[PDB]
């Protein structure tokens, strides 16, 4: 069934599962043409496939050449996404294939379902959670590798860095989702928060600053404060 | 003109013959239906006055034999049976007509309804859906489930319709996932028409039979089958022009005959709005669309 607040700890049991998010697969700029009509230019995108228990990220880069001469691109992008998910599963050793894939948007159910007909025992699931994974292109290192690519490419990461060495999946996921929620609501402030102190660096093999435990508390509180402030502004509360 | 005699009418029952139906009172002297048009399949169905659940009946064709009805008090129902003694059968049927205890199949001569609803229905195909090969006629009731329903229990009593499933390997060629799911012409034309049904008339036959069982017995799985086969055609970009025109006719007459009051369970909002208005074939069902709008614009 659908994933929601009630069955949320299932994410952290030992059943392998992946979240798939397609919000950044087809990315365009919108501009005006010499004649004054509107036109789009596509930029590179990505699929955000993530194992919430282990932090492993299957960043499938979607090159703009994919779209050349195609119509109904926003529709194609769902199927292209399902295709790349299926191929990734097929690429994995059997014991590593997921038992579940959770699509963060309901319109992916049918394309994935169809592409996974070879995998009838992988359960394709929607979610009622409102996950911030679209803010993934607010993480500087991911945005960069995506925008630089010259071909289709799979770049692998751990989105938790080395956090699990000191905290549980549950906590690591809540941190991730709070950072991205902040990023999504006010990226300028969110990033300010993360980098104000130049003495805290990002390891060349990491995505986020090497905060101490005490410094993560301060950060997470600063991020919470950010998210609440933005809410009053949006709704005049 | 053919006859289906009844031994007796022991319990109060509403008897149907095709789209017609008569109330018959407990031990009212009723002894069959005469003047039944040779040339088509037929269905004689029942609903007991005490149990307005379980409609049941018998598909038959009088070219295949002399059939009669006989209430069974052990099993509690009107049973169809075959009489192999032609002499003995003409004798019962003549004595009953003489005594004039039979209703005449009430066909208006202008009326092509039953032809139109049964055009492609063949007894030989029915008896494959309802496998019971020691009888020439076929029993169906309200509660019989289909083979597809069974898969997601007793197979001796199953409706062996063709299984249609749009999210299946049958339906979707490897590598053409998106194309085949959005345009089912492959599935319709190669898999079903050429592959399984062999021709369009057998397809339309099962569609019509599926409708009819939904209409007469409220068979839910029959209703599901009927819509599947409509949707399959209406979700295919490439359909023979002769099928499109025949479908529009088939459907018109089915919508025309449905009881007005039943349009809520027998008609699938999604499929119909999809076929009439979203599908490739939106523009290809002008009579079905005209009649749906003027008669059930609420569903739409």
């Amino acid at each position: 069934g659908a994933m929601n607040s009630s069955n949320y700890a299932e994410l952290f049991n030992n059943d392998i599962k992946l979240f798939v998010d397609d919000t950044n697969v087809y990315r365009v700029t919108v501009h005006k043409t010499f004649e004054g009509n509107v036109a789009t230019k596509a930029i590179n995108g990505c699929i955000f496939t993530l194992n919430p228990k282990t932090g492993h990220l299957f960043l499938k880069i979607i090159h703009t050449s994919v779209w050349a001469g195609q119509k109904r691109l926003s529709q194609l992008a769902k199927w292209k996404t399902a295709e790349e998910v299926s191929a990734l599963v097929r690429s994995l050793p059997k014991e590593e294939q997921p038992k579940q894939i959770i699509v963060t948007r309901k319109a992916m159910l049918d394309p994935l379902e169809v592409h996974m007909l070879d995998f009838p025992n992988i359960a394709i699931r929607p979610t009622e959670l409102r996950l911030p994974f679209s803010a993934a292109m607010s993480i500087d290192k991911l945005s960069d590798v995506v925008m630089k690519a010259t071909e289709p490419q799979m770049v692998l990461f751990n989105i938790y860095d080395d956090w699990l060495d000191r905290i549980s999946s549950y906590t690591a996921f809540s941190r991730l989702t709070l950072l991205l929620r902040a990023l999504k609501t006010n990226e300028e402030s969110a990033k300010m928060i993360l980098l104000s102190d130049p003495t805290i660096t990002i390891k060349s093999y990491h995505l986020w600053p090497s905060f101490t435990d005490e410094q993560w508390i301060t950060i997470e509180s600063q991020m919470r404060d950010l998210i609440l402030t933005e809410y009053g502004r949006k709704y005049n509360v | 003109m053919n006859t289906v005699p009844f031994t007796s009418a022991p319990i109060e029952v509403t008897i149907g013959i095709d789209q017609y139906s008569f109330n018959v009172k407990e031990n009212q002297p009723f002894h069959g239906i005469k003047d039944i048009p040779i040339g088509h399949v037929h269905v004689i169905h029942f609903q007991h006055a005490d149990n307005s659940s379980m409609r049941y009946g018998y598909w038959f064709d009088c070219r295949m034999g002399n059939f009669y009805i006989q209430y069974d008090p052990k099993d509690g129902l009107y049973k169809m049976m075959e009489e192999r003694d032609g002499a003995k059968f003409e004798n019962i049927v003549h004595n009953f007509k003489e005594r004039q205890m039979m209703v005449s199949y009430p066909k208006i001569d202008e009326d092509d309804t039953w032809y139109n609803l049964t055009e492609f229905v063949q007894m030989d195909k029915i008896r494959k859906i309802v496998r019971k090969d020691e009888n020439q006629f076929s029993y169906v009731d309200s509660s019989m489930t289909t083979v597809q329903e069974n898969e997601l229990s007793d197979p001796a009593h199953s409706l062996n319709y063709t299984v249609i499933n749009f999210k299946s390997r049958e339906a979707i060629r490897p590598g053409h996932e998106m194309e085949d799911f959005l345009d089912k012409s492959y599935y319709l034309n190669t898999v079903m028409l050429q592959g399984i049904f062999k021709n369009s008339s057998n397809y339309f036959g099962e569609l019509q039979f599926a409708f009819l069982n939904a209409m007469f017995f409220g068979n839910y799985g029959s209703s599901l089958q009927w819509h599947a086969m409509i949707e399959l055609i209406c979700s295919s970009a490439t359909v023979p022009k002769h099928m499109l025109d025949k479908l529009d006719e088939i459907l018109y007459y089915q919508i025309k005959t449905l009881p007005e009051q039943y349009s809520d369970i027998l008609l699938n909002e999604r499929v119909w709005n999809i076929c009439l208005y979203s599908s490739f074939q939106k523009n290809s069902l002008h009579n079905t669309e005209k009649i749906m709008e003027n008669k059930y614009p609420e569903l739409l």
